[PDB]
This record gives C-alpha cells, structure tokens and sequence, in this order.
C-alpha cells in the first residue's frame, strides 16, 4: 500500500497450509486439499486488487521472510470501471 | 513464556500466576501474535504442563505446649 | 511406473508390508491411498496366479472364422494378469492361414484424467469442491493379437484348422494335479 | 444402487477402470473412495464366481 | 459409528454409513440361493464335503 | 489389537457389514479407512481358506 | 514413510504407519504352519505339485 | 556470504578471507543467526565450494640483466 499510491485498495495474504487436508477435522468434500507442492508450508499467495508493476514482486522480496515461496494474484474485479455487474434487460 | 521451535510449526507455552491458561487469555495471545508470527508458518498456543505436587509432612517439634492450629 | 512424481506409489512386494495403519490428526498422503489399493490387488493377483494361467478361458469366447480367414471372438471371461476380466471387444483380426498361428489377448495400460473425461470431475451438488479435478483412473483394455509372444494365447491354429479344443473352464494348476 | 446423489458411486464394470490414482494438491472425493473398494469387491466377486456357485456349501 | 477418538475436532461427528447384509432362511423362494432340497419331508441330495460347481463339471 | 486407541478399527465379522459408504461434507475417520481394507482382507482370507490350508506349498 | 513431496522431516511429514509381517522358520512349534515333516532326518511325505487340502478332500 | 534460498529451507554459504570455514566460526555464525533467522524454517551453514588454482608462468624479459629472484 506504500509502494502504490493509495491505501483503500483491498490486499490480503493467503496461506494455503491452513487448508491442508487432515484426516479427522477436514471435511471430505470441503475446502481443504491434499498436501503437496502448492498446499504446503512456507508458501504464500498475495492478492492485489489494483494494477501493479512487476517490480512489486521484488519489493515483496525485500520484506518477505527468507525461505518462503511467493505467488501474486491479480484480481481484475476490483479494477473494473464503475459497477462491474453487466446487464442484458 | 516458552517458545518451542519445529520445522514449519511454532508452539507457545504460556501460564498465569496460578500456572493456568484461560481460554480468553489464549485468544488474546493468539490475536497479539498474529502480527508477530512469520508468514507461511503455523503458530499454536497451549497451556504449560502444570504439575501439582501433593506434600504430606510429619514435623517433629520441641515445644509441645506451642503445638496448635496456628 | 507408479513410483514416479505424479503418483509416488510406495508399494513394493519385497517389504512384506500388508496394511496401511492411518493415525488421527495427521495430514493425509495420496501415496498411502495408492498403496492401500495396490496391496489388495497384489494379493488378489497372487491368489489368482496360484490357480489360473494367463491363457485360461472360463466361459464364452466362441470364435467365428470367415472364408477370408477373418477372426472374431465373442464376449466371455478370461484370466489375464492377476484378474478375471470380461472380454467384450469386437476385434476382426485375420490370420494368414498357413503354418502355426496363435491367437492371444494383449492388455494395454492407459491413464484417464479429468481433462479427457469430464465425468471424473467432482459433481457433488452444493459443495466447495464442485467441478474440481481429482483422481485419475487406470484403464486396461483388451485386444486380440496374432503370433505375439507377449500376449496370452487363447487359441492355436494349424493351416486354418483349430488345434486343441476346451469345452469347459481351463484351470492349469488344477489340471496338473488331475493329470 | 449407489450411483445416486447421496453417494455418487461411479464404479462401472463396462469402463474397465481398475485403479483410482490420487494426485497431490487436489480435493478428496467420497465417490473416489467408494469406487476404490467397489473395484476390489467386483473383482473378488468375479474370482469367486469363476470357482464357486451361489448356494455352494463349504 | 460416531467418531470416538478422544481429543480431536471431529469427536462425536457423523461419518460414513455401513452396508449391512443379513442372511435369512427362505422356503421355495426362487431368488434365494438354494442350499437344500426336500421331497415329502425327505432329503433329496447329500454333499459330504465342499461343493464346487466349476470344478465339478471338469471332474464329471 | 487394531481395536485399540491409536486406530480404533471397528471391524468385526459378526456384524456382517461389508462396505463403508462415505458421505459428503463429513469427517473422514481413520478408523473407517482401516475397516475399509480390513473387510477386503478378511473376505480374501475366507476365499483362500475355502480352498487352501495353512502351510500348503504352491 | 514420511511425506515424499516435502522430502524432509517436519511437523506435517509424519503420517500413517505400516504393518510388517515377516516370515521365519521353526523346528517343532505347533502354532506355526507346517511345510515339511521328517523322521530320523529323512523326508516323510512328498508333494510334486501344488497342495490344496479342500480340493484333495473332494478328489479323495 | 551467499544466502541460497529454497522453499522452507535456507542454505548460508560463508567463507573467511582464505576461503575456509572452520567449525568454530560456523558455530559462531549459527549463534549470531539465532537472533536474525526466521522462526520455523530450516537453516544450514556450509563452507563455499573453494577451488584452488596452481599457476606456473613462463615469462620472457627484454632486458636480461634484470633477471633474478626479485
């Protein structure tokens, strides 16, 4: 939010290791996934609801802890001009 | 507080003056440590393994007149 | 080979391990699931091999031969590779009609994924995993072969003439004792 | 019949599918588990039918 | 059938059902697997040891 | 002793239960997984015993 | 037996256990499954091919 | 120092002025890194892949009186 020119944008960090499928607690057809390469600890996916330069990744590299893989997601819904709902009638 | 470190997991042992860890205090600790924990690492809070020691003692005394409840 | 990266099947007969003992509050591994089915199929194959042979016909499989030496086999049961499989393929392989000729069935392993077959996608109504990809499927189809030493022979012909008959079910191990 | 909504057992002998191969980083389906045992039971039934008949006393 | 593993989040939670297949005796039921046959209250055929139809055909 | 605390396998031949029918949006008990293969192994044992005796060389 | 995808020890690495059934050879243990019988160091009975107790009972 | 980074693993290649990394210096580096390293992530300290080069040079000199040990 500092590198970009505004603070009101929606930004959040997703931690996929919270959705690791445990035997007991995790629902069978629920939101959890089997453990593997992506659903793994030391992994984070950052959602950004605004246009960003690719150098923002390098910016995150300055702040993220060493030994964590980084992924960035661009949410195009947040950047739609005006109301995003499309009409036919 | 005692912090025990494992690969990919952190567990925090905390206790009050009585050696207990209330659920409210556990939730407070979790909420405070949301800001502290590393990204992509799991953090857990647990109560200290309290051990209540029962002691029954036989005390020999010299002054037999001073024996009393006090 | 299922020991590779996409599946990581950990089963191996030499280790003499016959049961996967799951534990509570642990992350489930897909390799354990694969090994769980692998063990039972391995021991079923052993039990089948202790009785049958790969070219043993149980029922059906009555062959039809045209004037142009085109061979077709009717549906029926057969023991191939640790399992008794129901043959139902309409093959039309032909023979040269000269010399010793053997008819055999070959089993081909193939992988079926959600991308090829959309029905494998999760269709449980009203859950988060709806239409999500999941496990693949191992497809093993049977087809006829002629003079193929790898295939399991079912029939043998000499100058276009049937060489040996077998009215009823074939059981090699049993037949050895009975003989 | 277990092919219905509450179970969705996807086993079918005509398809000649003999192994449910799970992959990492995917959700786990109950239908896959049901088919996992359905295959084994079907092939055990075939092995028994090849030898015994229904009602055969042992 | 409820989860009875102590100290887990899924404790006492519902889970997989069970398919129960109970065998019962019947008389003159064509859908049932015959085990005995009688004629006027008298046994029709005996079998001292195990019956194996597919084996029995080859032996016959 | 797989009925013990770590596994809690509910398999017992007297119950005449032959299949574990999983349902969606529920916990996947490890006991259920153990019983799933225990049933198949028990019936395979029955099939083997109906033909072979212990110590029969092949 | 640990998680192969990670390949290192970790909190998430441990999973299911395995039941190992190794076979060992005995001399006179009655609980073990007999395979051979000897009399004064001499073989008692032979079996040239596969042994099948129920099948042999039928054939006898 | 060259910090080689992997998913859930850190390798710290370090060397002295001579290119070696003694066990005492490795332990000192580890102790210093206890305060700085992230919690819950594996860390390992190893010496660099030092390569020793031997040089034998034949040189010709225009002024042959300058030849000598200096």
């Amino acid at each position: 939010k500092d590198y970009l020119g505004r603070d009101d944008i929606d930004v959040s960090v997703y931690e996929p290791f919270t959705n690791i499928f445990y035997t007991n607690k995790s629902h069978l057809n629920g939101e959890d996934h089997l453990m593997g390469y992506y659903y793994r600890f030391a992994v984070i996916n950052v959602s950004i609801g605004d246009y960003f330069p690719v150098e923002i990744i390098d910016v995150i590299n300055e702040f993220k802890p060493a030994g964590v893989t980084l992924y960035v997601t661009y949410d195009g819904a947040s950047t739609i001009r005006g109301g995003a709902i499309i009409k036919w009638d | 507080v005692y912090v025990y470190e494992e690969t990919g997991h952190i567990t925090v042992f905390a206790h009050d003056r009585n050696g207990n860890l209330s659920d409210t205090l556990k939730e407070d600790i979790i909420d405070a440590l949301q800001d502290y924990r590393p990204s992509g690492i799991m953090l857990d809070v647990t109560g200290v393994e309290k051990e209540e020691v029962n002691v029954s003692a036989t005390v020999t005394i010299s002054n037999k007149s001073r024996i009393g409840d006090t | 080979n299922f020991k590779g990266s996409p599946y990581l099947d950990r089963f191996d007969p030499s280790k003499d391990r016959t049961k996967v003992l799951f534990n509570p509050d642990r992350p489930l591994q897909q390799a354990e699931l694969n090994e769980m089915q692998s063990i039972d199929q391995y021991y079923l194959k052993n039990l089948g091999d202790a009785i049958f042979k790969d070219g043993d016909k149980q029922s059906g499989l009555g062959f039809t031969l045209s004037e142009d030496n085109v061979l077709t086999v009717n549906p029926g049961y057969v023991y191939i590779n640790g399992k008794i499989r129901y043959y139902d393929n309409d093959d039309s392989v032909k023979i040269t009609g000269v010399g010793k000729e053997t008819i055999g069935i070959k089993l081909t392993e193939r992988i079926v994924t959600p991308d090829e077959d959309a029905s494998l996608l999760d269709q449980t109504s009203g859950v988060p995993s709806y239409f999500s990809k999941g496990a693949d499927r191992l497809e093993e189809k049977m087809s006829l072969t002629v003079n193929d030493p790898t295939s399991a022979t079912i029939y043998t012909f000499m100058d276009g003439d049937l060489y040996i008959q077998s009215t009823n079910a074939e059981m090699d191990k049993i037949n050895k004792v009975l003989a």
